């Protein structure tokens, strides 16, 4: 009585159209704390004369 | 927030003589800190 399973399946198919196909999100979020914040990024570099 | 470990080893109460201790590691953990204990092995 008024009472159902919150979640039900994809059931993905190849049919389906273009905006109902899989699509995988990835959420890249950064955090900078009071830490020697490791992770910076690349660095050059070039030849010595 | 770095946390530094100097060290050195000696073949030979503590002796006489001067000796000095090389860095080891440097750690960026940054954690505040009070107290420490040591462990064996038994
Ligand atoms: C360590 O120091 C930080 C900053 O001074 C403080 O926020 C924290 O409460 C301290 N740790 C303890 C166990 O009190």
């Amino acid at each position: 009585f008024n009472c159902y399973f919150p979640l039900r399946s994809y059931s993905f198919r190849p049919t389906y159209g273009v905006g109902h196909q899989p699509y995988r999100v990835v959420v890249l979020s950064f955090e900078l704390l009071h830490a020697p914040a490791t992770v910076c990024g690349p660095k050059k570099s070039t030849n010595l004369v | 927030g770095y946390f530094k470990i100097y060290s050195k080893h000696t073949p030979i109460d503590l002796p006489q003589g001067f000796s000095a201790l090389e860095p080891l590691v440097d750690l960026p953990i940054g954690i505040n800190i009070t107290r420490f204990q040591t462990l064996l092995a038994l």
